């Protein structure tokens, strides 16, 4: 037993970092979305100030607008960029939790067929005894 | 492997004596409905300020 | 609820569930070892031979 | 307005789950007579099996 | 263990049984997305089964 007692109790506290890890995850995800989102109301905010600008007869500052925008917009696809690629880890760390969970069941069903076989090695030291 | 060898024993030495000394039945239950007990009071205080 | 290290309640369930049951488990594996003997057979066609010689004196005894 | 109705549908979540956690508390009282019943019985038997 | 495992496995009958109604109850009511996934169960539980 001692070898799988030690073993099932480290095994099942791994799993409660990597579902930590995994939250920290969505929280990029979120995180970023939200960031993203911003950028597009800030472009949106841009584009009217910039168009109110134009109507007021002030092209000069509707022009420093634009430059916010197309900043902004790179800024946006950066942040696109990330957003894609953070994602592939969200998947790939669920994929080793599911795993996870059907081995630390198999380990637990180990140890009783492993007192089955130690309980016969020791029956017949036991027989040998006579 | 010498090393985690080590770890090995040190941490079975210690939880042998850990699972030998604290494991119960009639200890587990008592304590176990007196914590859960108390928490519903901490989450309900929480609450009650959330929902105000 | 999703469990932590120490949660109150599935902590005291990992050992009070398993323990409990493996107790109960054990005096039928070795109730069964104890009950395997064939004198203990014997004895269970005994009571129903006894059942039956007696009613035998107990229905003659009564007849009169 | 915005926060308000965010933090409100945050706050139903969590009367609704003090719902659920009074009824597991509840099936937890109900365990221990059974429970201990199972193990007097069992701790009867280590006894009289092993004389 | 023999008798451990035994109410294991039919422990895992009865919960492949379970999701079975679960997984036919909800398509009665519509919900083919939930079903396809309380299958998914089924096999889950039937490899543990095997394996048992």
């Amino acid at each position: 037993e001692k070898m799988l007692e030690q073993a099932i109790l480290e095994m099942q506290e791994d799993l409660v970092q990597l579902r930590q890890g995994v939250a920290q995850a969505i929280a990029a995800q979120k995180r970023s979305e939200k960031q993203y989102n911003d950028a597009q109301n800030e472009i949106n905010k841009w584009q009217r100030n910039a168009q109110l600008a134009l109507q007021k007869g002030d092209e000069n500052l509707a022009r420093q607008a634009l430059e916010r925008k197309k900043t902004y917009t790179d800024t946006s696809a950066a942040l696109k960029a990330s957003l894609d690629t953070q994602s592939t880890q969200v998947e790939t760390l669920k994929r080793n939790l599911i795993q996870l969970e059907s081995k630390i069941s198999e380990a637990k069903t180990k140890k009783e067929m492993l007192k089955a076989r130690i309980t016969t090695a020791k029956a017949q030291e036991q027989l040998q005894g006579m | 492997m010498g090393l985690f060898d080590r770890i090995k024993r040190v941490v079975s030495s210690n939880l042998n004596d850990l699972v030998n000394k604290a494991e119960d039945p009639e200890k587990m239950l008592e304590q176990a409905i007196l914590e859960m007990q108390e928490d519903l009071v901490q989450l309900r205080q929480g609450v009650a300020q959330a929902i105000a | 609820v999703r469990g932590m290290n120490t949660s109150s309640a599935m902590s005291a369930f990992e050992r009070m569930e398993e323990k409990v049951l493996m107790q109960e488990s054990r005096a039928q594996a070795l109730g069964e070892l104890a009950g395997a003997d064939l004198e203990t057979q014997f004895a269970q066609l005994e009571g129903g031979s006894d059942v039956d010689d007696e009613l035998a004196a107990l229905k003659a005894q009564m007849l009169p």
